[PDB]
RNA sequence: ACCGUGAGGGAAAGGUGAAAAGAACCCCGGGAGGGGAGUGAAAUAGAGCCUGAAACCGUGGGCUUACAAGCAGUCACGGCC
RNA sequence: GCGAAUGCCGGCAUGAGUAACGAUAAAGAGGGUGAGAAUCCCUCUCGCCGUAAGCCCAAGGGUUCCUACGCAAUGGUCGUC
RNA sequence: CUCGAUGUCGGCUCGUCGCAUCCUGGGGCUGAAGAAGGUCCCAAGGGUUGGGCUGUUCGCCCAUUAAAGCGGCACGCGAGCUGGGUUCAGAACGUCGUGAGACAGUUCGGUCUCUAUCCGCCACGGGCGCAGGAGGCUUGAGGGGGGCUCUUCCUAGUACGAGAGGACCGGAAGGGACGCACCUCUGGUUUCCCAGCUGUCCCUCCAGGGGCAUAAGCUGGGUAGCCAUGUGCGGAAGGGAUAACCGCUGAAAGCAUCUAAGCGGGAAGCCCGCCCCAAGAUGAGGCCUCCCACGGCGUCAAGCCGGUAAGGACCCGGGAAGACCACCCGGUGGAUGGGCCGGGGGUGUAAGCGCCGCGAGGCGUUGAGCCGACCGGUCCCAAUCGUCCGAGGUCUUGACC
């Protein structure tokens, strides 16, 4: 219940008798690159790649983290945690039959540094009663020798772009066996033309 | 908001327009100038656009260019003297590299572009 | 596409075609009452005679400019914002009434009563 | 590759033509039959017909609110390839310069004056 | 407004001005004269990578 | 000197040497100013140049330091030099 | 014979190489001069004024004005202007 | 403590803990038949709307609601707004005063400053370390975030019942507000993308343009990015121990009791499960691949030097990452930027000539012309040449080959 993903676009798609919108996923599918089997590590399951930048530029010790199980001339790769890999590859040309109820991840759009305003919620103030902090602006931090202080992790300034997160449970809607691609009717979680990949829990009663 | 951004230049618009035409205008006539770093980048953008029309060559295309420039002697000193010589290239029929030295006081690192020959 | 405080246009008994409504009547905490909500509101317009009056009703929104976005992927918006008077139940209060379709009307569906009773041109 | 190419296709197929319609005209008022229905697929062939208002462009596109009077303002925004859709005959003629989103239209008409356009 | 209360000794002063502190200019031979090139560029000679344009007179 | 309209107020600044012998001329610089030669008893007496000490700023050396809570310190002990 | 009198006089550190560089009427290119010129000299692109950033009388100011050389102090860095 | 100063109301923005818990679930009790109520006990989870009149907090009312809680921090918050407020000269009335002036009686006006040093907080890096020196892959103690709720429908109008009414039980659906992402759809922006336009000075008279009418003159539209009013999604299951409240198996009270013996039953709560940080968790690192023991000198020579591109730097070119910076992909053995090019999406039929109209223009060539980010080619141009730094591998023990 896992599946790499260099992720598109999103783009509308009907569906039966209405049309609706999907995200578009493609996977080359990856190759069990390294297990991590319980002698070895006991968060025990699976490290895999789904592509391939050019030949000569890989490290050598890559060249060889390779060597091991053998495999090609990727970059992308990573693992997860009690996720078999009863192969030696695999791309989803089936891995996911559609109709099906996905989870999903990946980089979060890098942002920017945006003010209580954008960050968190409930932005500014007011504006024209009193405008030279105008209309946006920066609540209250606290207060006198109650804390004698400003507080410790509630929201706050700048930077919230470059960071990363996951959309729980959505349509896996169709499987384009070619092309390895899934149309879904995500979020994206994060860019498109990038990256993230699929995973599914759910003992989900409803 | 922002972060992805296509193209993108310092100044103000009316200012920008004015120097890229200015400056476009400068280089045509010497085949070559010196400036700062960004002022080659773009100068370059534009006057290649420019120069590709300068080819193009005729009715329409003196008739744009020109939009900018407005001027016979240069205008057409292109069009006929220096087009030519470049009817054939796919673009990039400017060239900018990166100078010596800074001006003064501010430190700024130059550059000399031209028209590539 | 909704409004609280709100010019809402009507048609039928209505002594007025226009009400101002109150609150969306939904789910405690308002916020937007859109084609098919039923509003909680009062008479703006003065009733030649009628029945009406300049009181207060509850009623179903039918129209509304920006954006009737349908299930089935189809749309509409009418330059144009009202309801029907809703005598308790729903049930609306007049005969006639001045307006047409649009299946999310009929999709609320009690109402099916309005439903066929404006069908035409205007 | 990419984004143009794949997807390109995903929609390929779903979409086909959005329905060999073609005949797209940007003034023109004309009339369809779209499988709009529900209860009991009363799927009925219906039929507005409205002045074209505009349209969104890439497989997804849409068949701009033309806009109608019943006896008031009914404006409708369809989906182009919309599945929902069957009929599109078209009625007056496309026309009128300043293009899209030709709102002088239900902006402030006078079916007169719009007969003036 | 708002204005310190000492300066936590030369001590502190540094210590910040400190992790601050300076650092080199970066350079490699021409590959035509001798002397340091800075990536690309050219200098009161070799003027170049072929084809000098520059300097003299 | 300088503040004030004026009446009016009202600073700071002293010293090279025994005497000019106070800097030819050679050297980097646009210049200063820096290194030489001569001064000489001295020039860390060199031109605001006697004595020129405190604050403060610098170059070098020894010891010391990245799980650390202490204005201070200072009693013990140990490693260092 | 004085830490200590928001004390006096003088130096001297301190945020601190941060704040700003005095009006959103814009600059950009090309030769010239220099020891060095974003920042001086000509030339060519562009903008801002003009009913003022006009030209003139007077007031007050009084050196400067020109001409040659010249910058280390002074122009809020620049500078050979 | 405070008068060489602790800015006193209300509001705003931001809140954060308490339960004496409004709403929530869990409860025994009933003067409970159902439904619904009243009455204590258990428990903060989240939740705890909009208006009106008032400078009011409070309050009364309009409409809601599941709910429309009370209260702590100087009645939280002026180095974060507001300043209506009370608490500066005016002036005003009415009220006192023989008047001067006054009134915790009212009324109209009335100069709230702000480059953060510190500790604190929000983020971004430079260190130096977790004794080979290397590129990537992970596990998480522990820390953070989320935990809400209403309406419908079957179960059944069956259990209750006279009747009107109407269940536990358990199973569907659909909203509200909220939280995290994201453009396709919808919709806003789009400072030069296109288009119509007026006054004027200029190009060269015409037409065809040009700047200036903001820092776009004006208007009508408008990719991409970003953005909601638009799109997906979640607040769960489920597991372990509990809360009041309920028992069982049982003596001391040779009859009785859940209660020292021992076993179980039980809330949106606690612990985990969900997601996101994370060994600078001086207690990691855990696995993966990989480079091998260079040289001259006072020695536990853990010091000075070439070392391996082992690798990585610096510099160049770029990037929905981004203040710098680190993040990240390329560096011509390229497609990395720009150019061109094709193509999507735009504006909306071009400039010229042609035809009908005295003229204004129309129609044609013309869905024409000009085009920024958008999908993808192509060494046309610029990613040249180089620089530097970076292991040899402590001692003790034990275990093996």
């Amino acid at each position: 219940m896992k599946g790499i993903l260099g992720v598109k676009v999103g783009m509308t798609r009907i569906f039966r008798d209405d049309r609706a919108v999907p995200v578009t996923v493609i996977l080359a599918g990856p190759c069990p690159v390294v297990q991590r089997r319980t002698p070895e590590k006991d968060g025990y399951t699976a490290v895999q790649l789904g592509f391939l930048p050019q030949n000569p530029k890989r490290v050598n010790r890559p060249l060889k983290g390779h060597f091991a199980k053998a495999g090609v001339e990727p970059v992308r790769i990573l693992r997860e945690i009690r996720d078999f890999n009863p192969e030696g590859d695999t791309v989803t040309v089936e891995i996911f039959k559609p109709g099906e109820r996905v989870d999903v991840t990946g980089t979060s759009k890098g942002r920017g540094f945006a003010g209580v305003m954008k960050r968190w919620n409930f932005a500014g103030g007011p504006d024209s009663h009193g405008a030279h902090k105008i209309h946006r602006h920066p609540g209250s931090i606290g207060n006198r020798k109650t804390p004698g202080r400003v507080y410790k992790g509630k929201k706050m300034a700048g930077h919230y772009g470059a960071e990363r997160v996951t959309v729980m449970n959505l349509e896996v809607v169709d499987v384009i066996p070619e092309e390895n691609l899934l149309l879904v009717k995500g979020a994206v979680p994060g860019p498109n033309g990038g990256l993230v990949i699929v995973r599914e829990t759910k003992k989900a009663a409803k | 908001r922002h972060l992805k951004s296509g193209r993108k230049l310092n100044r103000h618009s009316s200012h920008r327009l004015a120097l890229y035409r200015n400056q476009a205008k400068s280089l045509l006539t010497h085949g070559r100038i010196t400036t700062t770093v960004p002022k080659a980048k773009e100068l370059r953008g534009f006057v290649d656009h420019l120069i590709h029309l300068a080819k193009r060559g005729d009715l329409h295309a003196r008739r744009l260019v020109l939009r900018d420039l407005q001027d016979v002697k240069l205008v057409r000193k292109l069009f006929d003297e220096i087009a030519p010589r470049y009817r054939d290239r796919q673009g990039g029929y400017t060239r900018v590299l990166k100078l010596a030295e800074r001006r003064r006081g501010d430190g700024a690192p130059l550059a000399l572009v031209e028209l590539v020959e | 596409m909704i409004q609280p405080q709100t010019y809402l246009e009507v048609a039928d008994n209505t002594g007025a075609r226009k009400i101002m409504c109150i609150r969306v009547l939904k789910g405690s905490n308002a916020k937007y009452a859109t084609v098919g909500d039923v509003i909680v509101a009062s008479v703006k317009e003065a009733i030649p005679r009628g029945a009406v009056k300049e009181g207060d009703v509850v009623k179903a929104v039918v129209v509304r400019t920006k954006k009737e976005v349908k299930r089935p992927d189809g749309s509409a918006i009418r330059f144009d914002d009202n309801a029907a008077v809703i005598i308790n139940n729903q049930l609306e209060p007049r005969g006639t009434r001045v307006f047409g379709p649009v299946a999310r009307e009929l999709r609320e569906k009690g109402f099916m009563k309005i439903v066929s009773l404006a069908p035409e041109v205007l | 590759m990419n984004r143009g190419a794949l997807i390109k296709l995903v929609e390929s197929r779903y979409v086909r033509t959005d329905l060999p319609e073609f005949r797209p005209g940007d003034t023109v008022r004309v009339s369809y039959k779209v499988k709009e229905g529900n209860r009991t697929r009363i799927q009925d062939f219906e039929g507005i017909v409205i002045r074209i208002r505009r349209n969104g462009f890439n497989t997804t596109f849409t068949v701009r609110k033309v806009s109608y009077g019943v006896g008031v303002e009914r404006i409708f925004p369809l989906h182009s390839p919309l599945i929902q859709k069957i009929d599109i005959v078209q009625r007056g003629r496309a026309r009128r310069a300043k293009l899209y989103f030709i709102r002088n239209l239900s902006d402030r008409e006078i079916r007169r004056k719009l007969r003036a356009d | 407004h708002p204005v310190p209360k000492k300066k936590t000794s030369k001590a502190r002063r540094d210590a910040r001005r400190s992790h601050h502190a300076l650092t080199p200019p970066t350079l490699v031979p021409c590959p035509e004269c001798k002397a340091m090139k800075p990536p690309h560029t050219v200098c009161p000679e070799c003027g170049y990578y072929a084809g000098r344009k520059v300097l003299e007179v």
